[PDB]
């Protein structure tokens, strides 16, 4: 903790969507359960992240 | 070499890929401005395998019940 | 459009690979709902529920 | 300009870096211009002219 | 090996082109 600098964070939109990022299976529907339309989540088959 | 002591084992073309990087990149660019949805036609498919396996569950129940002789 | 498809082409890459597969499982519903309409038509929805 | 950006991106080029280190010494004049401004306070114009 | 019977015969750069092709 260093009162000088004070973590805090901010809510804002995603005004065009972000560069994809892999994630296990459990996580991306956890991604998916709280966005909705507004994620998309694709299984690579190879990996199967 | 930490996995080496328990178990007991012991021991060019990035370039092209960086274009094709650059080109991956250009193309959703190009899609974002045409207004047009790379995925679409993957996720209609997704959502169509789901009732699929929902009506292959229902009528795989039906053979249960009432026997291969029977359904035939 | 035309810039899109040869950068597509350039990265062997399949615009229509998903609406493809999705007319082809579309069809495969259709089927088992046809053989699922049928036994309700032979058995009757009070046997079947 | 997204097209620009990521031409950009491929060329390791960093469009704002000359703005970055202009705004850096637009503040070391302004300490400079402090530290001048208040030897003018101190002794005067008529002793510094 | 047919032509080499009858008159009696025995015996890296293609990524720069894909580009080309594109442009």
């Amino acid at each position: 903790y260093n009162p000088e600098k004070k973590e805090m964070i901010q809510e804002v939109i995603v005004e065009e969507d972000l560069e994809p990022f892999e994630a296990s299976k459990e996580t991306a529907e956890q991604f998916k359960h709280q966005h909705g339309d507004k994620v998309d989540i694709f299984e690579i088959p190879e990996t199967g992240e | 070499q930490k996995y080496a002591s328990i178990v007991g084992v012991d021991l060019l073309e990035e370039i092209t890929k960086d274009h094709k990087v650059l080109a991956r990149q250009q193309l959703q660019v190009l899609a974002r401005y045409l207004k047009m949805d790379l995925d679409n036609g993957e996720r209609k498919f997704l959502k169509e395998k789901d009732t699929v396996a929902e009506l292959q569950a229902q009528l795989d129940y039906l053979n249960a019940e009432l026997g291969e002789f029977f359904v035939n």
